[PDB]
């Protein structure tokens, strides 16, 4: 039963830090903002960038 | 002996009677699930708590099934599963406390098959409103005719509890464990018939509701939940949008601006 | 007892990964 | 009816778009600004027959209102094929009609005259 | 099987195991006790047999390990020995099968 | 004696018959996984339930495999693994309840080797539809020689149940525990032959399906799920797009605008 | 049931099981002992039957596994044997029922 | 004998007295939850502590309920649940240390039914302020007949402790374990009446409160927490917005700019 | 104690993947960027879109 | 007795033979890991499952090592670690089922040192393709020469299994546990030599492949995976990009548009 | 026997003496917490480690309290809680190793009440600097007066350890377990008084500090932490911003550019 | 021991949901 | 073992809600978008804001 | 006893913190 706690405390060492990539988040946010911008431009006919 | 009574779709069933093999062993309830939001301030000790709430709790009933044979066991299991799991909530109570019922939704339960004909189980029910309630409303003769014990004396024998009044000042007894507030999605109906411009003052809670138009005896003013109606028509634009709540115990009510007033309160008691 | 140990080890090992899917890409 | 009716671009076939992910369904309105519905449809056995029809320029009837699909995003991740549908109210399709003539100069108009000028000789039934 | 008529539990046979316990008088100078001590000292699974020295027939035979080897010397009795052997694999039953009649000599 | 029957590729295989060394000790079924769509308003008590739903559950079968020798044991294990795990979902049912079947997918289950030739297994089948359905549909006659119906399937022992009608007004008995609705991926077929412009009305539910073209007795109108067809041709553009549903118990149906109506219902019962 | 007046515990019967323990003098070449050894080695069911050999009436019968088969050879007594049998199913009670009077 | 006293709605209720069948077995208090606001610099050893703070902790009471019969047991359980769980926080203290009280909120605790009439309970009260305070404030006299003070409250057994002063320079003894700071949501009141333009100086702390208007003996200046008032009128615009604090032990106070000073301190002691 | 392992395995079956909505994140980011843009415009008088 | 055979870098080793002290006690395999994605629809019960897949599974072998002494123990541990853990996958099988092999990658294993010379261990191998396979391809004489049992009959003795054909219509027997699909990264080679414009029809699966150019007997058309080649040259632009898959059991093949056709199928069997 | 000595607010207390009922049973310390950052490179094996650090560790002392009676037990519990939990760190040591102390912050503890008067507890202290240290600095006579054992030899008896020097080249012994570095927030003071332009070279570590102005015997140059001062004035602009660190063991120091130099090192030893 | 299993079951079931609130909206 | 259960329950109490900040997310998204904008401007010579 | 208590005490520290490092800042 001692090696049960051996593994439990060994794997408790796991870092509670999950690093998430910012580039993909930024690209997704940009795409969603572009979708919103296209929607708004369509609602105003063509009185926008295109 | 113990039993569990279930009221659903307008019919009352006994668990030990609907299924002859089923026998309720023990009934219990979870504690009130007090939930609280805490905010921390840097540089200071402790936390600041927000308004407390009561999450849905669990009413448990441990029972056993003693079938005649294996096909009877499977048939009883299917019958219990079909009966208990409906698409809408239903009321339950027990013989130990017959005067109080819970509006519940069934929870998943697993049959522990100990033998070929014997299976233990524990039926759990989610009380999703966060409170228990009396078997009927204040005006219901059902409420004050089975049993209700509050700090020692049975309320089913007290004769000073009235909920229909003809005078202008009176007292209303809320026997629940906490205040009744329509804003909290509680049930509370107040029906009045009088002549003149009504104005209700709850001096105990310091609340007020006023209707700014003349009223006649054949016109009934009904405050249900957060809505006032005159002859079943929403007239909220002509009022002060007041909400009347009943506190624990005695609430002193004063009616002003009208004469020949007949007022009735219809609400169930709330128990924690 | 040993099965409890192995199950806990595997449980935390799987938990290490975590999710956070954006739409289909990871993080 | 609370479900969505799908009519093809050529209006040859009109059916009921079932198995819509109602959790993702959303209806957005803002006065003089926008009127649209967005949702996601997964290809299943129930809607496999008409899943090829739902696309750009198709018409969706929802609560008695017609919306033209303006953005379709088919996506294939393994065994699931999903389309992200965004449709704008058919009124905005009036932007497909252009009044080329110009009433030159400064003049005091009313709303009636400008509206009559804008929607003169429409071919879209506006 | 709780889904079959009856009400009786059902069991089937599993793995087999065997052991031998032998106790008696101890003489340290005997060759057999020397061999037993050597076997207990360092692994060396020992072939053992149970035979009928009078009827001139063997009964059992197989490989085993010396799990225990203890002695006892009461002050008013002969000094005794006890030994325990745990089997390895099958224990050949010579009563039903043929052969295995070899005896000490 | 217990056994498990698997419907695969239109063939019914008995688990014990296919593998002589494997015998089903016991079967069991997890309770329906009720889940209410809770919505919480902070500061108030409990939750506001939405529409109760039922999650997928598990059907378990405890069995054992007894082989002649070790190579036979390994071969039997491999063959069982090949047989149980297929690409697509299949159907299962049991001897205890031979009238109810489940559409299931297998789950990973490992053999527990107890001896050199015996191994205990506990097969688990995930049923994802959240409900069980009868082996036969409503079109199957309720006769003894059909050998499909068994007690406990909510068959009404007070009146005859037929699903082919010749008049313009009748009743149809849905014996399932759920309201049959093609919008919820339920199975439901209606085949009608008549003369004129038809309109079907479910009064108890209050639904109405309308067809806006003249029909002849030689043309069959087939409503399958959410698709109305005539002679297997889609005519959804010429309808009101309404879809009928079958509530629990008796549903009153009225047909308008046609004569010599011949209408047949074909749907399976939804149990739980 | 804690909710029943009286404060008494309760129990219900369930699965039944049975075993037989026999012991006596061991003779190697006896055919019954050879059959017992074969049954122990072959891992096959053995049909056991408890007989009243004097009244010519059977008592019990069933199928069993040989869970134990041991021998003792004290240097001053006769060599003995002890066997234990575990049932795999119903132990037929021939006393209440009828039949099972086949005897050697 | 052990007992627990609850202050609720201005009334003191004994837990044993309120419920005769319920008796408190033992009380216990979790140690203060010290927490240093650590800051880590990568590459260096250890942490840089910030300001030590104290997290909320738990006060526990193990008790048992012995009822006459099963209905009495259920009624007592329901009444205990009603009594313990209230909307807002209340006060609790124990017989063992009747001079120290905690402002607490209850926590969900389930009855453990051991027999048909007896049930064990372990009530847990979360104290969120992170500290305990004396039952009486500094204004209460240190006399035997007040029945408020007990041993172990850090009362100095070497000199008299009074909190009303008549001179311009004096000492005030804060017996608590924390520096009394109204910015940390501590309770602290100062009532001073004098003639002239006042200025209060806490020399040990080094703080100073300044009022920039003439004062007469008939006008009382009241500083409650972080609000200065005269005759219950906010005058924060006419002050320096400074606030005084009471350090642990003795604080030397000097008052300048006024004569015939009468200053009184009213604050509770902060323990842990 | 076997059903302990069975239940713990069945619960380990859970996918350690938590999808998070992208439209809400994009809208929050857009609102925060609007707040920053308004701050910068105010600090620059009115030499911006408004 | 049991043993484990490992084929790596073109050589076959026996685990009990390469390491004399090592002895394999027991061999077992994990169940197929059926993975499946589920989608939930609000307002409806259950889930909708996507296409099912099979995750990599585990082949386990429990064994023990009995070294001569401590240096021998350490040397054997090092030798086993060096031998087992290569940088590329290798095939394994067992004497109990010699006709089926798994292409695996080694998994971490821990030596349980019991005594100074004894260590128990359990070697686990990840079968990362999700399936087992025969020891050789269809054209390999080794495949039908060791052993292969299906529905209780040995496939190594059947004489009707041919994989080289000279006619235009024939039947091909796929003895695997599931269909062989090159799109699933399976191995499947089809070699044809004929004259004319070839067209291959798999009537059982209803698939077709056509080459739109004339062919000559000296020209060999080889379909490997998803690529058709003519004389080892990719010619996909002149085909219909058809993919030929073999279903379970017998597949009926028809060759049209050519004469003097010689066709050979070379593929391994897939076992679940 | 054993005891724990606590130095706080300039006073030294004995744990067994301040509270007569408390008796320390056993004292122990946690291992150094080596923290390391690992980076993984795709295509290569293993990880690349960053600079290692030492996290705060735990010094534990298990003890018991034997009170006279229940009120004494509660009073002792309150007294211990008040005494141990201060708002600032304090030093602790034990009689077993009196020559080494830890600057710690108290950790939460829990009293395990075994009987009415007996309670076991385990007081834990966070050593947040990641290292232990001597009871005083190098110049402190207390440091070399109680006890200090290194590699089996007692440093309190060595007579060759000097920290005030009058020559230009000398040796300084750092007896700590690792290098003393002011950049790591260690404590290190160097006081110098000479004439001319100073230049200090640590040849062992190869470090250098130079002051680019003339100095006089009455001017004291003090390097404390990362700041050089002349007559208690920051003069960093006229230096090279050099930092002098002491390695383990003997460090050879050379002074150039000045005459009549008196230099003193004042720093505590660092133990892992 | 059985309530240990129940505690672990509810433990991991509650762990399933996860947080990541933006300001008040989920995900 | 009862106090182990009590502590596990108390440790199950904790809300599984992890408040994540939005201002830093917006600022990082803006920085990454600015990096992308600078890249696109550089690939277009100087026909952009700068 | 002590084993599962240590398990709980360890689970108190880590899982509460959570990760979600943006690039180096928290959240």
């Amino acid at each position: 039963l001692a090696r049960v706690e051996n593994l439990l405390e060994r794997l408790l060492q796991k870092n509670p830090v999950i690093k998430m990539d910012d580039k993909v988040v930024a690209e997704v946010v940009s795409r969603n903002q572009a979708n919103s911008f296209d929607q708004y431009n369509y609602t105003m006919g063509g009185a926008a960038y295109s | 002996m113990s039993d569990l009574f279930l009221e659903l779709n307008g019919k009352v069933h006994s668990l030990s009677e609907t299924f002859p093999g089923l026998s309720v062993q023990e009934v219990s309830r979870q504690s009130p699930q007090l939930s609280m939001e805490t905010a921390e301030i840097a540089g200071t000790d402790g936390v600041i708590p927000g308004m407390t709430q009561f999450k849905p709790f669990i009413f448990s009933a441990k029972c056993n099934l003693q079938a005649l044979d294996i096909p009877d066991y499977h048939l009883a299991v299917r019958e219990i599963y079909e009966f208990l799991f409906q698409r809408d909530s239903y009321y339950i109570w027990s013989d130990q406390m017959p005067g109080i019922r819970y509006e519940v939704h069934p929870k998943p339960v697993d049959f522990s098959r100990e033998s070929d004909r014997v299976g233990l189980l524990t039926i759990e029910f989610d009380v999703f409103k966060g409170y228990a309630e009396s078997r009927g409303t204040s005006l219901d003769p059902m409420t004050f005719e089975v049993d209700l014990w509050q700090m020692g004396m049975n309320l089913s024998n007290r004769d000073d509890l009235f909920y229909v009044f003809r005078e202008n000042t009176f007292r209303v007894y809320n026997a629940g464990s906490d205040r009744v507030n329509p804003l909290m999605r509680h049930e509370l109906d107040i029906a009045m018939t009088a002549n003149g411009t009504p104005t209700i003052h709850n001096l105990t809670t310091g609340e007020s509701f006023e209707y700014r138009k003349e009223l006649q005896k054949t016109d009934v003013l009904l405050l249900n939940n957060i809505y006032p109606l005159v002859n079943n028509r929403r007239v909220g634009k002509d009022t002060n949008h007041g909400i009347i709540t009943l506190e624990k115990g005695w609430n002193d009510f004063e009616i002003k601006g009208v004469t020949d007033v007949t007022i009735a309160f219809n609400f169930p008691f709330i128990y924690r | 007892a040993i099965l409890v140990s192995e199950n806990g080890s595997n449980f935390k090992i799987t938990v290490t990964n975590a999710g956070e899917l954006k739409a289909t890409k990871v993080e | 009816m609370d479900y969505v009716i799908i009519q093809s671009m050529d209006k040859e076939v009109e059916e009921i778009l079932t198995d819509i992910d109602y959790g993702s369904f959303s209806y957005d309105y803002e006065k003089n600004t926008s009127r649209a519905i967005s949702f996601t449809v997964n290809k299943t056995k129930q809607n496999a027959a008409i899943f090829d029809l739902v696309g750009n320029e198709a018409i969706l009837t929802y609560q008695g209102q017609q919306f033209v699909i303006k953005k379709c995003t088919p996506k294939s991740i393994g065994g699931t094929i999903s389309k992200q549908i965004t449709a704008q109210h058919i009124c905005y399709t009036v932007q497909d009609h252009v009044q080329y003539n110009v009433k030159s100069g400064r003049k005091k108009y009313s709303i009636q005259t400008v509206l009559e000028f804008a929607l003169q000789d429409n071919v879209l039934g506006f | 099987s709780k889904d079959t008529v009856g009400g009786w539990k059902s069991k089937i046979g599993g793995m087999k195991e065997w052991s031998i316990e032998n106790d008696g008088l101890y003489v340290a100078d005997a060759e057999s006790h020397k061999e037993l001590a050597k076997y207990f000292e360092s692994d060396s699974p020992v072939c053992v047999k149970i035979i009928n020295q009078a009827s001139k027939k063997g009964l059992f035979g197989g490989l085993a390990i010396v799990a225990d080897y203890s002695f006892e010397a009461p002050f008013d009795e002969a000094m005794t020995y006890s030994v325990k052997l745990d089997g390895m694999g099958a224990l050949v039953d010579l009563t039903i099968t043929e052969g295995g009649d070899q005896m000490p000599g």
